[PDB]
């Protein structure tokens, strides 16, 4: 037990420590991010160390991918190898197409978990989060307080436990 | 062969506006709601080196100030020990809400489109860096040639022991650059300095007058005297923003939440830091807060921008009705977990009972009962082997930390707000002290996951945590933190030891 | 009126009675914790290390936890993802100059009541007099004058900085070199008041030096590359670098050094070279500042120090082009100078020098193979 | 310890009992009895009009008596006796600037730290490299060197009124003349420091350019009228008015402004021209607090005015001459520069512009005849 | 670029200094002097002009910071003790004029020197003596524009001109430094007066000011002291320059004896008076302070650290210690008597005060005390009173004198200290003399002391005449400047002192 420093993070030091490829470290970075990393994460028991086992393996992916990419791939691909202006468009349109804030907040925090960096690059990234987070909060903002308290609990689909 | 002539900043600033040019790309890189007008004026007509020279002309009056005359007065020294302890908290919280202003307003250097706006912005950002180095040097002033330089000496790692630091970082740090940008600048601008920071430094440098301190007036007023150009920054964002039709969807909204974003933590630590951080009392925080939320600035400040759309926040009425109590609940949860902070508490003493009840009628039968029964325990005493969160823990009375304020608040018990909501949302459990926190997080789940005191230290020693941390005195064994401000007989980490404090997360009970 | 307990006897007196006898910890050196770069902690260490509140998953970090609040979608106040450059100390960098707040205002005031004195001087001493009509009405005017949007745009590539910079030394730093950027920018447009004042039928408007900037064919690519740096650019490191290591650094060096400081002298001016003194004293400043961040921090880190430098040649790579492309162009001004002002062996030997100076300085220190001749060819292409 | 009785308890009361309800007077302003130049009083009025205890019987003198001590012989301390010069108040004259010893200072700490600043981004910049190689060598180091023995001369030149001036405006003002002075023979013994330490083989040893000043023949009639108004004048009114209105504004202002911040340029020297920058910002201050003291007040004495022109008329009549000898002597100069460097038209233009801005700012203030072309021919006649 | 980053700093500048002077018949001295400064003397601190403003700049910064901002939001100006208040009207002004003085006594000095690097360290004490006149200025003007008693504060520069302590401030502090040989004036100013009394009373101002609340002249007097080490150097380097001419070993003594004797016979008994007649809380006698300073610190030491350039201890310093045990008392008796000619307010030593005098001076009492005690009985604060203690020495048969050459009042009828009086007629005036060395430098030198005094100047003119000509009063136009109390209330009135009806008479004229 620790709070900087602890047997699970040593155990997910030496389990990054054994990744070779930057496949294998993307995979076990993007898993990673679905089962520990959003209110919508598979699982809180890692939520003391989560974060930084994350930092871990962002370092391990991102020298892996500059170790295979070239320059221009390094600049303008993901680290599954897809085009990350692509990727961005498309997430983009989906977004534009949202109905409600339910369907664009699982978009944007979909789009977060699958190509932070550095599995897209930084540029396409910040750019895709600008604007994926104009259409969010136009779309969550509006008539903020319309919704009663009762009304929002069950549109959350939250278990009142007191 | 001509008269001698020079520029000054107001002639080069007239072309200020032209500086920034059209081109596809120009645009803010941050996701925002609205859209700050491309033609907006700043209020004063500066230059980057005529900034300069204002700021180096006061930079040498504090300094000066500082080094020759209060240090041969021994002014670090001749300070009550409360406030001492007061100055730790207050100034290095004040600095963390300047250094996190840098960041806010480079990024709202980044949203305007207008170069006399970035102009504007960019001013705050020098000024904002220029107030975390002066706040840091209260601090540096203090452990330098203070009676107890510890807190004052690592606060900047020893913050991150307590349960107020977070709610701090909440208000001050994370509400003023996460999230659109024009809510970052209510944050700061129109709310966080408008109704709270402004009134706070000028109201800090009169507690530290009657207290013995001279340094904080020195370097808070100078602080001050910067303020109103962060004013006019606030200002010409709603003006910037009034006329698209953002503004009329979306900014009481952001504005409201900005509010009770800031008034929910400033509202009992303000309070409690002034009443229960001093000696001597200038001014109980109830006339203090109607004044500041309700007078300045729900009602001249916040007026003064009806023409652009601007109304007073709907939660304003409810802040107010948990305002009166909000302090004294705070300070009973704070001293009860005193080993978690990094500056000495002091019990209330019967000249301040007295003082309490003659302005808090009723303050006796609750807070000061309670008081006397920790003290009769030997909450003081290293020896007793007594904290007061096991008085919590043995009347039954759970301290839960609100998941988005981050403000500890023990429902059972607190004369103001009582209202307990706990939710289990995807395997795990929030607890909410208000409706509008409450709220926010039902809107938008994945702003807030910061984890709490309980559920970071479950299931360890208090001492353990205190010794990771950093919480003790450069001979390695007595803590920071005490439940008193006597010279003697202090608390070690073996006091804390001993008396086995295990953290549990109050909503496994749940 | 006013009590103070400080000088008010009762009040005094009671505090005096709480007062320990010694202070209760001897360790009276606020940031003791911090490391320091030089023998002793420095004042501006103490004052700026750590203040930034990063938890201990951003690297260096001291804090705990995640940020209370976060933007909408989730993304960190501050997080690991707003650059690819990559460390384990976030707060190793230090100003080789130590400037906090106070040091750096002083120097800059110092600089501006200089300037006030100067100008002063300047015009009772008719010193004008001298400047060539040409040089002064088309030279200094239009081109000078343009390069102010130069540096305008180059000052507004810092501010995704002044937000994202990972730490208190990185944002003090940055901070430092952006203003440095508007300053000069408005030093260029005082100059231009300035000869308004003293000149009769000198026109301060901007409209001639902007017409040039952003419609002139001497400095389009400067402008393109400018609004690369500025707009296109969304990683702060990436900005900061690429900006000082690779735009400024050559563009810049050459436009301010090689030729406006250069020429302005044989038309006697001396006023523009007093202002390009000012600019060069500023670009040399934030030279150290730029190599201790990304050369002896991130390019030399101990665990990262090989990714880093392949992330910088990569930004390198990426931005000589239009910095080279930028400088062609720029080029195309020495066919308006009056015949006889300087010679292709003279622009060759310039050029040399800006580009031998960026190997020895920038290129050199992440390994970055460039090559000076071929460089300097793709340069003076756009001469003849 | 120490108790202080501004925050000890018991001390402190004591003194509070003791003070008075209300401040006994309620003119609380120091120099209230002065005459104020301006509109309100000033701070540097206040603190220096009427240090000088003068009795009455020295024009101004607000004291009675004698001086308490006199010199052997009888001589005064101070007296009319040292100056032709007569005024009804000697306490009449004001800095135009307002320099009193703390903004004085704090103008030249800005300019010093400035100029290490500068000289650190030159040297970092490597600006040397552009400057030719014989200006530098020959020009900067014998001939500006040279240079820097006229400016200490005329910096000795003002020690006599050090001790004699007969106020302390009149005082202070000629003290921050002198420094002044002193300053720039610093300032260029300082450049030469500066190209040592940036050029190998340069020498900064002195032994050269004072070699030409003492034994050249372009400096040699400049020595001459430096000697004379240093060592020959014994009325301290003569050597500040004849050094500042015109010796200094003759010759020295073509020295440093028609030949080295003329020409230096003209070689890649934007070196020279920071240190000239300043020396001329230091001569155009002086001049105004000259004009001040000659002009407005003893040149336009309500009683003596027509006496005071008649006494500075001869005085400049007396040393135009070794000035306008100086300049003949210093023509020879160019012709070791190299060709084409400028001809007789340029250095006839130069000697026009200095002698107009003489005549107009000194020479017609006491109608003084000065023939422009008089004055320009027996210059010009020893170009070669 | 392509280079390290260079400057050059003040030592590299000033090691080529020494050659900027070079040599032609004329490079003389403009002033008359029995000695020759050697050229090739070097200074001790290398500084140019530069670097000397940079250093004075940063002290500047510092202190005016801090009266501007924290003294004055502290009410520091105020919250003094009205005994100090008025005893720093006269501290501030008279070190005023010691000060603006040095500055012309420095640039004859560097007019004097041959050695480039001499002349160098003599104009950085010119522009010091410029800061400390100012700053001393700026010490009553800020007491004028904050304090509780502006008046005396505020035009002390023209009503010091009343007093008799002004003349020999004069004699001691502006014509020792001026008026003379510039090797005696340098003794005067370095030597005996910066090191002897200047230096050490500086120290001991702020010590007393503290004492006494007062916070601003400890910030103005400390930043003056740290200019004094170099100024020290520049008297020792003036030594060392004449040291091996042979008109040293002629004229070094007798100038030094004349200049510490000059200096010694205002400061023994106005210093001693001004710390303890002029304070609430005393910090220590004058008497062992005397000792420390005179005998000790610059008998001993400093001089004795002179000692090995031939010269040799003041042969006069036996007579100054004889008279120093009572001559401030004796002259304050004499300042309060005339305390309508003053520009500042006096005060009666009350009980406390007599008997700290009765315990560190055996036998106080029974003189001056009972004097004091007689005064206050014949209502000597009181306006109405019609009595000012000049009345009682003109009833007592107690002629005041002033000395022909030093300036001081002395009255040999009741002195407990000196008590000698010397009166000669030479060429239809008379001169009177107070010790055997003035009377020797008068003797010697007629037409250097002919300084008229107080008594010749007012001579057959009504005190309050004297007082309205010379603008002794308040800005309501009938208050005195002056007063013998220190209290709020009763001030004198011109119209009080023209009811006494006290005409100047010259004492020798009864001779
Ligand atoms: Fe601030
Ligand atoms: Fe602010
Ligand atoms: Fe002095």
């Amino acid at each position: 037990l620790g709070i900087h420093s602890n047997d699970t993070r040593d155990a997910w030091v030496n389990k990054i420590a054994q990744l070779n490829t930057l496949e294998k470290a993307a995979e076990m970075l993007k898993q990673f991010r679905m089962d520990h990393t959003t209110p919508f994460r598979n699982s809180y028991e890692l939520d003391n160390d989560y974060l930084w086992i994350e930092a871990k393996l962002e370092e391990k992916v991102a020298v892996l991918k500059a170790r295979a990419f070239n320059e221009v791939d390094f600049r303008h691909k993901t680290a599954f190898g897809e085009d990350a202006k692509s990727v961005l468009d498309g997430t983009v349109a989906k977004m534009n197409a949202a109905k409600d804030k339910w369907e664009a907040e699982k978009i944007h925090i979909g789009f977060r978990q699958a190509y932070k960096p550095p599995i897209m690059p930084v540029n396409y990234f910040l750019d895709g989060e600008r604007q994926l987070g104009t259409r969010l909060m136009e779309l969550r903002n509006l008539n903020y307080y319309d919704t009663p308290l009762e009304e929002l609990r069950k549109q959350r689909g939250v278990r009142v436990v007191h | 062969n001509r008269a001698p002539t020079s520029v000054n900043a107001q002639e080069v600033h007239r072309w200020l506006q032209s500086f920034n040019w059209d081109f596809k790309n120009n645009r803010t890189k941050y996701a925002t709601k609205y859209k700050m007008a491309n033609e907006t004026k700043e209020q004063f007509k500066l230059i980057a080196k005529e900034y300069a020279r204002m700021e180096a002309v006061k930079d040498e009056r504090q300094f000066g100030s500082l080094q020759d005359a209060l240090t041969r007065l021994n002014a670090g020294v001749r300070v009550h020990p409360k406030w001492n302890e007061t100055m730790k908290v207050v100034s290095n919280f004040l600095e963390v809400g300047e250094y996190n202003a840098i960041a806010a307003t480079g990024m709202l250097w980044d949203s305007a489109q207008a170069a006399e706006q970035k102009n504007g912005y960019l001013a705050q950002v020098l000024d904002e860096i220029r107030h975390t180095h002066q706040c840091a040097y209260v601090n540096y002033y203090f452990a330098k040639n203070g009676q107890d330089p510890a807190g004052h000496n690592d606060a900047r790692r020893t913050r991150t022991i307590g349960p107020l630091w977070k709610g701090m970082k909440r208000v001050f740090s994370d509400g003023f650059i996460s999230g659109d940008a024009v809510e970052c600048s209510l944050n700061l601008q129109l709310v966080g300095e408008a109704c709270f920071t402004n009134p706070l430094i000028v109201a800090v440098t009169e507690w530290a007058a009657a207290n013995g301190d001279e340094i904080t007036p020195t370097v808070f007023l100078s602080i001050e005297t910067d303020e109103l150009r962060h004013m006019a920054n606030g200002y010409q964002t709603v003006v910037s923003i009034a006329n698209d039709p953002a503004s009329a969807k979306y900014l009481n909204t952001d504005l409201n939440n900005a509010f009770w974003t800031q008034q929910k933590y400033f509202t009992p630590v303000l309070g409690m830091l002034f009443e229960y951080g001093s000696k001597f009392k200038v001014e109980p925080w109830v006339k203090t807060w109607n004044r500041w939320v309700y007078e300045d600035w729900g009602g001249i400040w916040i007026g003064r921008l009806g023409k652009y759309g601007v109304e007073s926040p709907r939660s304003l009425k409810d802040a107010k009705q948990d305002a009166y109590w909000a302090h004294h609940d705070l300070y009973l949860l704070a001293y009860a977990l005193w080993p978690t902070g990094f500056f000495r508490l002091a019990l209330p003493d019967q000249e301040e009972m007295e003082w309490f009840e003659a302005n808090y009628p009723g303050w006796y039968d609750h807070y000061g009962k309670i008081y006397e029964e920790w003290r009769a325990r030997g909450c003081e005493d290293p020896s007793s082997g007594f904290i007061p969160l096991m008085w919590f823990i043995e009347n039954n009375h759970p301290i839960y930390i609100d998941r988005v304020s981050q403000v500890p608040f023990c429902p059972s018990l607190a004369k103001g707000a009582s209202t307990l909501r706990v939710h289990e949302y995807n395997g795990q459990m929030h607890t909410f002290s208000d409706q509008w926190g409450e709220r926010m997080w039902l809107a938008e789940p994945e702003r807030y996951e910061c984890q709490n005191i309980f559920e970071q230290y479950e299931g360890r020693e208090l001492s353990e945590v205190i010794a990771e941390l950093h919480g003790l005195r450069s001979d390695g064994k007595t803590l920071i933190a005490q439940p008193h401000v006597r010279g003697d007989k202090l608390w070690t980490l073996d006091d804390i030891k001993r008396l086995n404090c295990v953290f549990k997360n109050p909503v496994k009970a749940f | 009126e006013r009590r103070r307990g400080l000088t008010d006897p009762e009040m005094a007196a009671v505090i005096l009675k709480a007062l320990p006898e010694a202070p209760l910890d001897g360790n009276n050196k606020m940031g003791y914790f911090v490391t320091p770069r030089w023998k002793r902690l420095t004042e501006y260490e103490a004052l700026t290390v750590y203040a930034q509140p990063n938890a201990d998953w951003i690297a260096g970090g001291l804090d705990w936890g995640d940020w209370t609040q976060k933007f909408h979608g989730g993304r960190p106040s501050w997080g690991n993802e707003t650059t690819e450059l990559r460390t384990v100390d976030w707060f190793k960098h230090r100003d080789p100059l130590r400037r906090w707040h106070a040091p750096y205002v002083k120097d800059k005031a110092e600089e501006w009541r200089y300037t006030d004195r100067f100008l002063q001087g300047y015009s009772a001493d008719g010193q004008i007099r001298a400047m060539n009509p040409t040089w002064r009405d088309e030279f200094i005017n239009r081109y000078w004058g343009a390069f102010l949007f130069n540096e305008y745009g180059l000052f507004n590539a810092h501010s995704q900085g002044a937000r994202e910079a990972l730490s208190d030394v990185t944002r003090v730093s940055l901070a430092f070199w952006g203003f440095d950027k508007i300053d000069i920018a408005q030093m260029i447009q005082l100059e231009r008041g300035f000869l308004a004042k003293i000149v009769p039928g000198f026109d301060e408007s901007t409209a001639v030096p902007k017409a040039e900037w952003t419609n002139g064919e001497v400095y389009k690519s400067a402008r393109l590359a400018v609004e690369g740096l500025w707009q296109e650019v969304f990683d702060w490191n990436e900005s900061a670098f690429s900006v000082h290591a690779v735009y400024d650094a050559l563009f810049g060096q050459f436009v301010r050094r090689e030729f406006f400081q250069r020429l302005a002298p044989r038309f006697g001016d001396n006023l523009t070279p007093f202002f390009i003194n000012q600019a060069q004293t500023y670009f040399q400043i934030a030279k150290q500042g730029v190599q201790d961040l990304y050369y002896n921090c991130l390019g030399d880190d101990p665990e990262f120090s090989d990714y880093n430098r392949t992330v910088m040649r990569n930004w390198t790579g990426k931005w000589l082009e239009p910095t080279i492309a930028a400088l062609r162009d720029f080029m195309g001004l020495f066919a308006k100078l009056p015949a006889g002002t300087t010679d292709k062996e003279e622009i060759t030997a310039s050029l040399y020098r800006v580009v031998d100076d960026w190997i020895e300085d920038y290129a050199s220190r992440i390994d970055f193979k460039a090559d000076r001749d071929q460089i300097v060819k793709a340069v003076l292409a756009g001469l003849k």
